[PDB]
């Protein structure tokens, strides 16, 4: 809308997602360094993509410190240019490559502190993020990060009707999601959010599974295979079987064990079986676990 | 339960209640439009009905694609000739954002019976891209009611499908629901409804949540009256002939009140 390609000057590769490449620029006149992310649209025999009208859709509306900038939008007949805020580095590389003896655990909290603060203003404004995980997750020089990759995000109704199955990269996929249940809400960010959690302090994701069903019992052999007291409705949802094995609930202290009480409690709520039990994040934000951030 | 998001429900109405007005079309555009009329648009919006049944489209996409045509239309001036094209953009778009299985665009293609190319139908979408600068997550009337039908006390479902057939019925008629925010149609439309099936009426708590009163509803309540009244007599009938299915309890065959008592 107000910029033009001209006025930028190309950097360097940064990445790739689907559709095409994202550099890192300068803009000539003004010095902003930026991510530009190209959206081959000539290629296509389909028009604009669906993943980036609602990319650019919903992030035009989503300005949060949290959540990363989209500064532009450059619409030629033959490309789409998003023009971002630039971020140096995601959560997973910082993970990789520093924080081989650790992340402290003010920046943990910190950074959870922040993730909840993006997350919450993405539920108040009616959007579910739906991928979740450390590679989505930006990170600057001055210690603040925040949501991106909004191409699987979703603009919900309320009460919320039956959306896409099967979102969310498996390790950090909900169980409501995994058993195949007809509706799924605000807590599918939240149960996603608790395995960073979890994955910033270990520096593992807390459940690699290989498949939909290994995802599952793993989740089931860290948490306990659930059952009507702990999640009513378990047994009637579509996907759910009897003969599921039926692990015992090992003590939370041994599946974080550097976790600290406030952090243990937490994380459980953030890991409820029972969606309608799972903490929201704005309720999150007021947990004593961030009292010293 | 989280499905109704008790966290964030408040917030999202009041956010919705401000973007409902960013998203507000011109009130007076179709004077200001040479060569098409709301009769055109009524056509237009009827069409688009029957293609959202052959493919089983959400109703809420039906919503936000009449929203994009009616905003598209306040700053466009189109020639009757095209105002097929611009709908069918329209719906196309509304389908990428929406729905989980959009159809093609060659489908879109295929329902014009071959009026348009695809290669019209894309660089349409693309223009009407621009036009809207991509502000595509738009409030609708259903966004509203689904909000609304939770404080039903109990639960009646030929309530919310006739509220859903009423709410409807405004898409066809730019005079004079253009005049009216979609929060206020489903207000309206859920007070007709709520009387029609069990005779109460706009309940106080959503006085509370909305700040509408019956006194407020008033004249968009008259109107749509007048619309319920009148709608076995409108040129267009798509709406009825789809309300009729078991799918919406048939609500579209339930008699209209001969007053409201307001
Ligand atoms: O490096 C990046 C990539 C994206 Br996408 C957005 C901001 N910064
Ligand atoms: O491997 C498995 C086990 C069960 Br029970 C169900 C599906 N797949």
């Amino acid at each position: 809308g107000p910029g033009s390609m001209e006025n930028f000057q190309k950097v360097e590769k940064i990445g790739e997602g689907t559709y095409g490449v994202v550099y890192k620029a300068r803009n000539k006149l003004t010095g902003e360094v930026v991510a530009l992310k190209k959206i081959r649209l000539d290629t296509e025999t389909e028009g604009v993509p669906s993943t980036a009208i609602r990319e650019i859709s919903l992030l035009k509306e989503l300005n949060h410190p949290n959540i990363v900038k989209l500064l532009d939008v450059i619409h030629t007949e033959n490309k789409l240019y998003l023009v971002f805020e630039f971020l140096h580095q995601d959560l997973k590389k910082f993970m990789d490559a520093s924080a081989l003896t650790g992340i402290p655990l003010p920046l943990i909290k910190s950074y959870l502190f922040q993730l909840l603060q993006g997350l919450a203003f993405c539920h108040s404004h009616r959007v579910l993020h739906r991928d979740l995980k450390p590679q989505n997750l930006l990170i600057n020089t001055e210690g603040a990060i925040k949501l991106a990759d909004f191409g699987l995000a979703r603009a919900f109704g309320v009460p919320v009707r039956t959306y896409t199955h099967e979102v969310v990269t498996l390790w950090y996929r909900a169980p409501e999601i995994l058993l195949g249940c007809k509706y799924y809400s605000t807590a599918v960010d939240i149960w996603s959010l608790g395995c960073i959690f979890a994955e910033m302090v270990t520096r593992r994701a807390l459940f690699p599974g290989d498949s939909e069903i290994d995802q599952l019992f793993r989740i089931f052999r860290t948490l306990g295979t659930p059952d009507e007291v702990v999640w009513p409705g378990v047994t009637s949802m579509p996907d759910y079987k009897p003969s599921f094995p039926k692990w015992a609930r090992q003590d939370f202290s041994k599946v974080v064990p550097p976790l600290d009480e406030d952090g243990r409690s937490l994380l459980s709520q953030m890991l409820h079986y029972d969606p309608n039990k799972r903490i929201s994040a704005k309720a999150a934000l007021a947990h004593p676990f961030f009292q010293d951030v | 339960g989280v499905n109704e998001v008790p966290d964030y429900h408040e917030d999202i109405h009041t956010y919705l209640r401000e973007m409902e007005v960013k998203c507000k079309p011109k009130v007076g555009y179709m004077k200001k439009q040479p060569d098409i009329t709301n009769s055109m648009r009524a056509i237009l919006v009827d069409w688009l009905v029957e293609v959202g049944e052959e493919y089983k489209l959400q109703n809420e996409t039906l919503h936000l694609a009449v929203n994009y045509i009616d905003r598209f239309l306040s700053s466009m001036s189109v020639l009757r000739g095209k105002l097929q094209l611009v709908g069918t953009a329209a719906m196309l778009l509304a389908s990428k954002f929406e729905e989980i299985y959009p159809p093609e665009v060659a489908e879109f293609v295929y329902i014009t019976d071959d009026t348009y190319t695809k290669k019209q139908v894309l660089r349409m979408e693309h223009l009407v891209l621009k036009v809207l600068a991509f502000d595509l997550a738009a409030p609708t009337i259903n966004q509203f009611l689904t909000q609304y039908f939770l404080h039903q006390q109990p639960a009646n479902c030929k309530v919310e499908s006739l509220a859903m057939f009423l709410g409807e019925l405004s898409l066809i008629d730019a005079d004079p629901y253009l005049k009216y925010l979609p929060s206020v149609i489903a207000a309206a439309a859920f007070h007709l409804a709520l009387y029609t099936v069990t005779g109460q009426s706009w309940p106080e708590s959503l006085v509370q949540k909305t700040g509408y009163t019956l006194e407020t509803l008033k004249p968009c309540l008259l109107d749509l009256h007048q619309t319920y009244l009148r709608a076995p007599q409108h040129a267009q009938q798509s709406i009825r002939e789809k309300y009729k299915n078991s799918k919406y309890h048939g609500v579209s065959l339930l008699n209209p009140p001969e007053t409201l008592n307001v």
